[PDB]
């Protein structure tokens, strides 16, 4: 096997990390103390789950995880929480003073004094790896640490680990659950500086997850805990091919090959069904057809957009539970004739199906009901550029007036880096249309 | 970033300042002698923000008391919660400042300033992570205005990266001690434009009107005005003094409220206005806190546009109903919020309500309408200054007319700058 | 109190819809670039559909169906018809049309060339129906309103845009007898006012000259074409289950031949109404398309037909 | 509609179905981190140069 290191930068990164590692532990039967009874080779192994967990002589299974945050309070709740024994203290890195929702403060000012420490703690994990693949980086677009320090990290990782892949799990800003007003700036700035350094990036619009929690889980005012437990189910779906026996998406390089033919256009749209509430008394269990068909409804997408007015470059269906190849092919046939699924001319109109027979694991006392079968579609569609236009428009409105800019400049950053980063986004939007129209 | 250092300068500063520690000590369950007698752990979870822990498990305010005469600081020590303050932090001169900015800033206050800074340095030294400073003062008098703005300048030199916020009571002829207040305020505003991250513009005109018109008090005392200020000061300080999952410090807040550096003069507000039995519904709080009648600065927000709004609700209510009601006023009065800062109204809800009330809301608005305040003081200034009236009091302390002309020009610049964004 | 924006100034139709909304006391107009609206009355080109339906607490509606340009451009309309099964290459109500990029009489269009020598090349209807007295060509315009639920509403008043010159087989270069557009004519107003005949008179002429009615001879075929065209593209454009909702007004241009067969010529995305009918249609757009979505304090015929097979 | 490269195992299976055929260096980073720190320390100098002038005006008035 080949090892994968997960990095969780900033509040959103950290708490989503929490959710994922809690879930990964349930999926692999690993307990809070770190023992895994079903594992028979004590002290090591080259199993599929060992890509995400290392092992010690006492029998503990240890996440290949590094949590970074420029202030203590969030990572302190990992240190004192249910999975405190799971991690070594060196994996959990914290500063004293945060980035104040300021990209420049996170990248340039406070980034510079912690970047070398973080790289060192990452090298401690990379030296336990017999054959490192690369990195899964979790962060927010809107936070200062999430935007600023992530982009600096991604720059240095390309230098120190040039041969390795880098995947992003990115939380795109939603006004309904952010108190930060300067997120458009932060989102564009990080996306400019991280673009050449990220091989495949999975965006998750908090707006989409929030309504899925309202509409389908009946949660009146979704918390971050509600959002994170749902995101982790999606993240797990995506990373299960790395952690379980299988032939589709077995390494980080195969994600880039299958999903990203055009390297700059490396933002695949995730869609996920079914999301069903545990408080729901009577639930009729959905079939392969119904849940596959649910992947082409915008209400289930991680980012709200319209795939009908765009073109696909690649599609991946990743099933969990009671699913057989012929029930999937039948559903794909039915769906092709009813819906608008137009591909680009140079790519084959087709689907890479992956199945795991183990049904989705659900966090006890959580919001999600147990299901017989579930699916996560991963599709690189040009419709997701809708997200960029929106973000870019908001940027343009504020930046025309130089609103909030002095804060960034005041942390050393140059005004020219705003328009420089916006032109890269202006180029990116234009790449999407050339491909999609 | 957790510890805040509070400073209170002059009669007004020390009065509203003493009420602040009266209100918040009650909310954090701290008695007049400094001992804890609460019930919720939430009362002690972020107690370090405003209190130092002392031997015997006593809580001592991180508060520095300043004046150029003993009078008001002897009243504070005699008053209901005066015993809780550290005695070393009572720093005072003798000869006063005679409502004279020059005396506060340049002559009398100069003599005292370095001893006040030593107490600041003392408090600042034993602070795990200092997030910034807050000052209470009036801009109308001598000490709070002159020495307060001098202290702000000296703190910025020694601590250039910490946040400096103020609670600045503006003068008004309606509530007026001396004819020279407009002079004192104009000289101070120029200081605050340069050296503060946020300034909470408490207008005494506005507090008076609220006591007169919308609270049926015929003869309002300073205590009646100070009741409204302490309720508001508790309000703006809640989100740091308690949780609830709000991961914010003064800088984070200042980054999201101040789009332009010079334009950081906020319009504070409070619902319901008190001096009750029926608790207000979420629609009433929302309509009231946006209501001009509940604004602590005497400006009509309809005459300006909001750059940013921050509303923080206190008590047990539906966050759904809050979101709905806050979205209802934006989407039905969208001309009064600038389009070029998307999503500029942000909101929080705290579970713990203040003393007396079952649910309240505190309003912090960075509206361009605040120009009306600075225009009013600029008019009062020019009326006197065009005949060089009362200037002898300042020139006798070594000031030149040039400095007045400058300060006049700087405030008229500030007003022009607010006008720019109101039309864009 | 709802809110809207106006981003089409030329639009004579939605100029009146804007006016009718304002004169109610329950709709406020905002600036062109204000995001906090309920209704967008949007531009023709580059309407930013990606920005709709993303404002918290606002139900957003727009007066255009995204992807409806596939029915309204001529080049795509031909390609839609040849590629869709629901309207095939053997489609009886569409003229034989081809695509080459920049009785054997044809017509080219996107400058209009009618010859045999010589964008889309289309089979030209050599023997059309000719109104008497006059011996002259016409085209019928019907206004269709598709709401947010995809109810297809045909407005009951259409109009014949007539030629005023006798139709000539041999003389192709003379454009005023072959092309029956309103601009090209302005004999401008000899027989009927502004070359505009309405559905009452045209029903009466048919009864007298041809012993039939408009409802039977022509309008059944129109309704079949409107329904067929719109249901074909419903999956591609429908805003059911979507985070913003759409409606749109369309204009369907028809041609009736000598043997009373109706032919589809063009679908019009941003259509202009006839002078008389503005008041009623623009009230109808408000009643059915806007007020359904946003309720305040029939002129249409609904098209639906579930034949079981 | 062809079902290609089917691989099966005890925990799952996977296949493809086709419906139709068709960086700056460590020098440059550590450079431009510091160039912002130069502008940061120039700005803080300008502040303490400006404040130094306020201090000599304060002495000039009392004198
Ligand atoms: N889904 C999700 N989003 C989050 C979470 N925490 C924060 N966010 C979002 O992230 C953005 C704010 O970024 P944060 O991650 O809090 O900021 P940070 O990385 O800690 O950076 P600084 O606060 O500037 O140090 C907003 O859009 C929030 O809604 C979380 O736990 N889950
Ligand atoms: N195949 C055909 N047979 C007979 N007449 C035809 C024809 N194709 C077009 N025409 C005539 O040409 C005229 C204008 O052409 P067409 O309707 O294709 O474009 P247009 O753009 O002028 C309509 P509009 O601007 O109202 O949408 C029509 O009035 C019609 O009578
Ligand atoms: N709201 C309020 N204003 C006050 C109070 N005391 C004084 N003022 C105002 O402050 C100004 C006088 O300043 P003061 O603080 O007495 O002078 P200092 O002691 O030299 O700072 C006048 O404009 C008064 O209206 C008070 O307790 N409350
Ligand atoms: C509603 C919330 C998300 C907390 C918010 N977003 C932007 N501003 C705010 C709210 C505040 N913003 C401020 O700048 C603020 C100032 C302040 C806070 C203190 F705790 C102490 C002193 C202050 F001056 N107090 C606030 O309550
Ligand atoms: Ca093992
Ligand atoms: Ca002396
Ligand atoms: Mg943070
Ligand atoms: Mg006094």
């Amino acid at each position: 096997m080949r090892e994968c290191i997960s990095i969780h930068v900033g509040q959103a990164g950290v708490q989503i990390g929490n959710a994922c590692w809690e879930l990964y532990c349930l999926e692999h039967g690993i307990q809070p103390d770190g023992q895994m009874p079903s594992d028979k080779t004590i002290g090591g192994g080259d199993d599929s789950f060992n890509t995400f967990f290392s092992e010690t002589g006492a029998g503990k299974h240890v996440p290949r995880a590094v949590f970074v945050d420029l202030e203590p309070t969030v990572i302190d709740e990992v240190r004192t929480g249910t999975y405190r024994q799971l991690f070594h203290p060196e994996q959990l890195i914290t500063g004293k003073e945060d980035a104040a929702n300021n990209y420049a403060r996170g990248h340039y000012t406070i980034g510079k004094e912690i970047i070398d420490l973080v790289l060192d703690r990452i090298r401690k994990l990379a030296d336990q790896c017999t054959g490192l693949q690369g990195f899964l980086v979790f962060h927010s677009f809107g936070g200062g640490t999430g935007s600023g320090f992530t982009s600096l990290l991604m720059e240095r990782l390309s230098v120190d680990y040039g041969k390795k892949s880098k995947l992003e799990f990115s939380i795109y800003p939603a006004p309904q659950v952010s108190t930060a007003v300067v997120e458009p700036y932060n989102s564009i700035l990080t996306t400019h500086t991280t673009l050449e350094h990220s091989d495949c990036a999975f965006m998750v619009d908090n707006e989409a997850i929030y309504d899925i929690c309202r509409r389908n889980l009946d949660i009146e005012r979704p918390t971050y805990t509600n959002l994170n437990r749902l995101i982790s189910q999606i993240v797990s779906s995506i990373t299960a091919s790395l952690r379980f026996d299988g032939a589709l998406n077995v390494d980080l390089t195969e994600f880039q090959t299958n999903l990203v033919p055009y390297p700059r256009i490396h933002f695949p749209l995730a869609t996920y069904a079914p999301v069903i509430s545990a408080e729901k008394a009577y639930h009729e269990q959905l079939s392969v057809a119904e849940i596959t068909n649910a992947c082409f409804e915008p209400a289930n997408q991680m980012v709200k957009c319209d795939p009908r007015h765009g073109k696909y470059m690649a599609c991946c269906l990743l099933y969990r539970g009671d699913v057989v190849p012929k029930d999937v092919n039948a559903a794909i046939a039915t769906i092709k004739t009813k819906r608008s699924i137009q591909f680009v001319d140079w790519c084959p109109t087709g689907f890479k199906v992956g199945i795991n027979y183990q049904p989705p694991t659900v966090v006890p006392g959580g919001d999600l009901a147990k299901v017989q079968r579930a699916v996560c579609m991963l599709s690189n569609t040009t419709a997701i550029a809708e997200a960029w236009a929106r973000l870019d428009h908001k940027f343009d409105l504020m930046y025309a007036k130089r609103a909030f800019v002095h804060w960034y400049v005041g942390e050393g950053m140059e005004e020219g880096e705003f328009s420089e980063a916006r032109e890269d986004m202006a180029a990116l939007e234009k790449d999407y249309e050339e491909v999609g129209v | 970033m957790r510890e805040i250092v509070h400073i209170q300068a002059g009669q007004c500063g020390n009065q509203i300042g003493a009420k602040f520690w009266e209100v918040i000590s009650d909310e954090h369950g701290i008695d007049p002698t400094g001992s804890y007698h609460g019930d919720s752990d939430l009362q002690l979870e972020r107690i370090n923000v405003y209190y130092n822990e002392a031997t015997g498990n006593k809580y001592v305010p991180r508060a520095i008391l300043v004046d150029l005469e003993p009078g008001t600081m002897d009243s504070v020590r005699s008053g209901p919660f005066g015993q809780i303050f550290r005695p070393d932090n009572f720093v005072f001169g003798q000869s006063g400042a005679g409502n004279n900015w020059a005396k506060g800033h340049y002559t009398e206050g100069a003599e005292l300033v370095d001893s006040v800074l030593d107490v600041v340095r003392k408090e600042s030294e034993s602070c795990d992570c200092l997030q910034g400073f807050q000052l209470t003062h009036s801009l109308g008098g001598g000490t709070g205005s002159g020495m307060g703005t001098l202290l702000i300048s000296k703190i910025r030199e020694e601590y250039p990266d910490r946040i400096m916020n103020t609670f600045s009571v503006m003068p008004s002829p309606k509530v007026s001690d001396t004819v020279v207040e407009p002079y004192n305020a104009t000289l101070s505003v120029h200081q605050l434009v340069e050296n503060t991250d946020e300034t909470y513009c408490i207008d005494n005109e506005a507090l008076y009107d609220i006591c007169f018109r919308t609270l049926k008090l015929t003869t309002p005392t300073y205590g009646d005005l100070n009741h409204l200020v302490s309720a508001t000061m508790s309000g703006v300080t809640t989100c740091l003094r308690f949780p609830g999952q709000l991961n914010a410090d003064l800088r984070k807040l200042a980054v999201n409220m101040v789009p332009f550096p010079r334009l950081h003069f906020f319009m504070p507000g409070f619902a319901p206005l008190t001096s009750q039995y029926r608790a207000l519904t979420v629609p009433e709080l929302t309509q009231q806190m946006f209501d001009s009648k509940n604004m602590m600065a005497a400006c009509d927000p309809r005459h300006g546009r909001y750059l940013t709004v921050a509303a923080i609700f206190r008590g047990r209510m539906s966050m759904k109903e809050v979101d709905e009601q806050m979205l209802n006023v934006q989407n039905k009065n969208s001309s009064y919020f600038v389009e070029w800062i998307p999503n500029n109204v942000k909101t929080a809800v705290c579970d713990i309500p203040p003393r007396g009330l079952k649910m309240s809301a505190t309003f912090i608005g960075n509206s361009t309408a605040i120009q009306e305040l600075f225009k009013r003081i600029s008019e009062q200034f020019t009326a006197m200054f065009r005949r060089k009236a009362f200037l002898h009091w300042y020139t006798g302390e070594g000031m030149d007319e040039m400095e007045f002309t400058e300060a006049e020009s700087n405030m008229n610049d500030l007003v022009s700058e607010y006008q720019q964004y109101q039309d864009a | 109190m709802y809110t809207f924006v106006v981003r089409d100034e030329n639009s004579s139709v939605y100029a009146e819809v804007s006016r009718l909304l304002l004169a109610t006391g329950q709709w406020k107009r905002l600036r062109k670039d204000n995001p906090r609206f309920n209704l967008m009355l949007g531009e023709r080109n580059r309407l930013p559909f990606g920005r709709l339906g993303h404002e918290p607490g606002l139900v957003q509606l727009v007066n255009y169906y995204r992807g409806a340009d596939k029915l309204c451009r001529k080049a795509s309309l031909v390609k839609l018809i040849k590629t869709s099964p629901e309207l095939s290459e053997s489609c009886t109500w569409f003229p034989e049309s081809y695509v080459i990029y920049p009785g054997n009489v044809w017509i080219a269009k996107s400058g209009i060339l009618i010859s045999s020598e010589a964008h889309v090349i289309q089979k030209y209807l050599e023997k059309p129906l000719l109104l008497e007295p006059g011996h002259r060509k016409f085209d019928i315009r019907s206004w269709v309103l598709v709401d947010h639920l995809y109810n297809i509403y045909l407005y009951r008043e259409g109009v014949l845009r007539t030629s005023s010159e006798p139709y000539n087989s041999a003389n192709f270069q003379d454009k005023t007898c072959h092309l029956t557009n309103h601009c090209i004519q302005k004999n401008y107003g000899r027989y009927e006012e502004g070359n505009e005949m309405f559905f009452e008179e045209f029903n009466q002429y048919l009864m007298d000259a041809l012993n039939t009615t408009l409802e039977n001879s022509i309008l059944l075929q129109i309704k079949h074409i409107i329904r067929s065209c719109l249901m074909c593209i419903e999956p591609a454009i429908s805003t059911k289950h979507l985070h913003y909702q759409s409606f749109q007004l369309f204009g369907f241009d028809f041609m009736v031949d000598e043997e009373l067969k109706v032919w589809l010529i063009e679908v019009n995305g941003a259509p202009a109404c006839a002078q008389k009918l503005y008041a009623e249609l623009c009230q109808g757009i408000v009643d059915v398309a806007i007020s359904s979505v946003f309720p305040l304090a029939s002129i249409f015929i609904k098209l639906h037909h579930h034949h079981h097979h | 509609m062809e079902v290609i490269e089917l691989n099966k195992c005890t925990s799952g299976q996977s296949f493809e179905v086709i419906l139709k055929p068709p960086d700056p260096s460590l020098e440059e980073i550590q450079k431009k981190l510091e160039a912002a720190e130069e502008r940061r320390k120039y700005q803080e100098a300008e502040l303490l140069k400006h404040l130094a002038e306020k201090r000599e005006h304060e002495r000039e008035v009392i004198q």
